């Protein structure tokens, strides 16, 4: 009850925070989705450009 | 001899918990003037009511705790 | 020992709740899609409808058996039988 | 392979995360006043 | 003397069983998933990170910004080992003081070195308030000292004391419901308390925004 | 009920006799709303979007500038404003540049009521993004 | 508050006869039931033998559970919501990509 | 009182800035409405 | 000595019973100043004080059992 | 005698808590009207209730480790 | 006997620290309601919260003074 | 025996500046939404504030003048 003497769970605890760490690492964001539409755009956009630049 | 003593450790133990019972009180009472100024009542200012509550009940019930530790 | 604890997990886990995606998984995908929760569903009595989509009795049989298992160790402090049996 | 995944994590934030040893000392010292009383009873 | 409630006397045990399997079984609740759509029982988890996880983002807004993907592991752990012991008869290991003596002072001490690996003077120059007046330097600074020291000790001992004033009335309602068998009318009563209770004791999800987030302010502050 | 709502720009007229039951304007001193029988003040306006609430369903978005709200001692509200327009007519992205422009002149301003002037002007666009 | 007590009198009327038609349906299984009958008996012995305590806080656990299987059949949704909102994205994507690449051609 | 109180302006002089600024917000098709009020025509004499 | 310690471990705790009446002076009280910056009155305006009066009672209905706890 | 005295020397210290279990309420009963005036509550006017939290709370619990060093 | 008393006593002592609790609650509540309305914090405003907030502490870690120097 | 009544009562007596530390938490937490509407802050505000602050401190330190007197 008012237990006593402290040498258990501590060291028991830290082994728990390298599973945690493993799990919620492999995780997706929806905001990350959106970013990789936005270079699409503007790499073609400047490949027209260079070719835009092979007209003029 | 402490048989008393353990009565009246916890018998003023609990009147620890009469701030939280007046604490809430005002919590509730400042969030009727809180909405009727403004009726959005749907949004974060009925979650600040509760975890308001909440954080008061936190430091309410744990002065009884005290008191039964006393006792058994 | 190690890959027969974890060849039930892997079992118990593409069965009833909830058999990813992943192609080379994608008809395995579609097996949970079904699922086999209407194999889970007749032990209780009817009425957990709502496995659907949020599965309950994929959830609800681990948590079942942690209660019991706990049950074990708190039966030697909370003894309390007399020399008979309850009603 | 549970240190790989997550070592670029480890010497980033280790460097102030992994001060256990006040948790230690706090805990070796915790240690030394509940043999001691119950070595007098 | 109509209605005499009763009591009875037995001891409220926080035994200590074998304790590193139960710290690891609420990790495999949780699993994480290798494809690109999931199976709609990891979907909900999935989502219910990407809420707060924007909430702990927002306030520092930094390099700072690596430690709090920490940060969203601290309130899960927490968030469920405080949520599994409302079942019969099931072990919480925040209930123990121990470990969270050590879950407070390896993370509040890594705060203050935080800024003192980079500032090293400006950091406990936050002492300095204001455009100092002189009746009150010594009333201060043995005041915002004496309420630094005390936050590794206000930080753990606030989760241990609430959550463990749970169990207790649990049990003591709950007890009072066998030892009834005097008038069976308030039997039902005492009962309808105990399920409005654990109602209530669904705050052990609320006691860790105040554990994740008191850390933070005590992160922002320093840095 | 029993109300009256009045909505007038300078050039253009929105409301005229017609109440629906509830208006939110953005007070120079703080927020109010109005619900049939509010006690009558007299108020300024501070930047800020003006949802009122149709019975008709739905809402209506409209953001004055600067105006006057005079609730009355009859239920009759009368909300005059100098820049009252829709949200559709108003760009965001014109609305992010504006603002760090106007803290870039803050630190660059010698005077005293001139640096006073570009506290106004940091409001308004403040007041503007968020709306959006 | 004199209309809010009859009206889970009401309810006591309305509860009586809904246990009186799943009566009914218990009636239809007077012949055809062997299920029950047989595990009906380890929840009689093993209640004869050690399982009364200060567990009345069992059930309340496990009775709080039972509602949250109610919004569980609209937890489909918003979980079902999540994987059709998400599905709407990559659908969006993969048009505005061919698109794109089609007329630069 | 704010920050325009108490260092001497006016509330048309706060009235003034704040309704520009929705003028500069608009697109190019309601920029002729602003173009519209634009209210800067009476001149100032004053005999000294 | 028996009856001599268990009355004043009784009386002291009801002490924290009169706790949570200074809280319903705020919850019935800033009622008053709610109701008169807007007359939506059958709206959430009197049932948040229910909330709020029900509840900060709940803390003072709590003591009361736990000084009737000890008097048996 | 020494244990008799003790009993009824933490019961008497168990009520410092009273202090902070309705200062947290005040607080917490001052956001919710600090918000509905003017919401601006992600900038200084969240992170000024939880500073109030700390620096309020860091009484709550300081009283209690008197009332443990009394007993143990 | 006499040691009886110097545990007893410091046990009523240290609720003078609660004083300090209540009284803290409000003045950290105080600069919530009245920032909105006036964004002028890094001028006279928290300053007046810092004097209200340590002069307010140095009437809560007195009444902890006396509670060692009563029992030393 | 003499000494058991003379220590509780030092303890005892020094509660009662409990109560000045709560009415000294206003007096700087009403000076900010006083000051907050009306920058006249040079002027009768901050010296009404000296006379408030020392007033209820005349409240709190004359039972301690007492409760020192208790004790010789």
């Amino acid at each position: 009850d008012t237990s006593t003497w402290f040498i258990t769970i501590t060291s028991m605890i830290m082994t728990l925070f390298i599973l945690f760490q493993l799990k919620i690492s492999n995780y997706s964001y929806p905001a990350s989705p959106e970013s990789i539409e936005l270079k699409t755009q503007k790499h073609s956009t400047p490949w027209e450009m260079k070719w835009t630049k092979i007209y003029l | 001899i402490d048989t008393a003593a353990k009565f009246i450790g916890a018998g003023a133990a609990t009147v620890g918990v009469a701030g939280s019972g007046a604490g809430i009180g005002t919590v509730f009472g400042s969030m009727i003037i809180g909405y009727a100024r403004n009726p959005s009542l749907k949004q974060q200012l009925f979650s600040y009511a509760i975890l308001g509550f909440a954080l008061s009940e936190a430091m309410g019930l744990f002065c009884l705790m005290v008191a039964f530790l006393i006792l058994f | 020992a190690s890959v027969v604890p974890l060849k039930d997990r892997r079992l118990l886990e593409v069965k009833l709740g909830e058999l990813p995606s992943w192609i080379l998984m994608r008809d395995f995908t579609p097996s949970g899609i079904a699922g086999a929760f209407q194999r889970g569903y007749y032990r209780y009595y009817n009425k957990y409808v709502n496995v659907k989509k949020g599965s309950v009795a994929g959830l609800s049989m681990v948590l079942a058996a942690y209660v019991v298992f706990n049950y074990c160790r708190s039966y030697k402090e909370l003894k309390h039988e007399r020399l008979r049996k309850y009603h | 392979f549970q240190f790989t995944g997550i070592k670029k994590y480890f010497n980033s934030y280790t460097l102030t995360g992994r001060m256990n040893c006040v948790l230690a000392t706090y805990g070796g010292i915790a240690l030394l006043v509940l043999y001691f009383k119950l070595r007098s009873k | 003397n109509e209605n005499l409630f009763a009591s009875f006397i037995a001891p409220t045990m926080m035994g200590l069983p074998i304790v590193t399997l139960i710290i690891m079984f609420p990790s495999l609740l949780f699993p994480t998933p290798k494809r690109l759509i999931n199976n709609r029982t990891i979907s909900i988890q999935q989502w219910l990170i990407q809420l707060t996880s924007k909430q702990m983002m927002a306030i520092h807004n930094q390099k700072g910004q690596t430690w709090s993907l920490m940060l969203m592991s601290l309130i899960m752990f927490i968030g469920s080992t405080n949520i599994l012991g409302l079942l019969p008869h099931s072990f919480t290991p925040t209930t123990q003081l121990s470990m969270n003596l050590g879950m407070a002072i390896p993370l509040w001490s890594a705060t203050v070195f935080t800024g003192f690996r980079y500032k090293t003077k400006t950091s406990l120059a936050h002492f300095l308030p204001q455009g100092t007046p002189a009746l009150l330097i010594p009333m201060l600074v043995i005041i915002e000292t004496i309420s630094l020291f005390i936050q590794p000790v206000a930080l753990a001992v606030r989760l241990t004391a609430n959550i463990t004033a749970g169990h207790l009335l649990i049990h003591l309602i709950g007890g009072a419901t066998l030892a009834l068998l005097n008038i069976n009318t308030m039997t039902a009563f005492i009962t309808f308390t105990i399920l409005i209770l654990l109602t209530i004791l669904e705050f052990a999800v609320a006691l860790i925004q105040a554990y994740v987030f008191t850390l933070l302010v005590s992160l922002y502050l320093h840095d | 009920g029993q109300m009256s709502f009045t909505f007038a720009s300078p050039t253009q007229v929105f409301f005229n006799g017609a109440n629906v039951r509830q208006v939110d304007v953005p007070t120079q001193t703080g927020a109010f709303g109005i619900l049939a029988s509010h006690v009558p003040t007299l108020q300024v306006l501070r930047p800020g979007l003006v949802v009122v609430h149709a019975e008709d369903g739905t809402t209506s978005k409209y953001f004055v500038s600067s105006g006057s709200v005079t609730v009355n001692a009859d239920s009759s509200v009368q909300l005059l404003a100098e820049e009252a327009v829709t949200l559709d007519m108003l760009d965001p992205g014109v609305a992010k540049a504006n603002l760090e422009k106007a803290q870039s002149e803050l630190l660059g301003a010698a005077d005293e009521a001139s640096r006073a002037e570009i506290q106004i002007r940091i409001e308004a666009n403040e007041a503007l993004v968020k709306a959006l | 508050p004199p209309l809010p007590e009859h009206g889970g009198k009401v309810r006591l009327g309305l509860i009586p006869e809904e246990f009186f038609q799943f009566l009914y349906p218990k009636t239809g299984v007077t012949g055809p039931y062997v299920l029950g009958t047989g595990l009906i008996l380890y929840l009689l012995s093993k209640e004869i033998y050690v399982i009364t305590a200060e567990t009345f806080s069992a059930i309340s656990t496990i009775g709080v559970l039972v509602y949250i299987v109610k919004k569980y059949g609209a937890s489909i949704g918003a979980f079902a919501d999540k994987l059709n909102e998400q599905k709407i994205a990559q659908l969006e994507e993969v048009k505005q990509a061919s698109i794109k690449q089609i007329q630069d051609a | 009182v704010a920050y325009w109180r108490q260092a001497g302006l006016s509330y048309i002089r706060y009235s003034q800035i704040c309704a520009k600024a929705v003028r500069d917000a608009l697109k190019a098709e309601f920029k002729a409405n602003a173009e519209k009020t634009s209210g800067s025509n009476v001149k100032i004499v004053k005999v000294k």
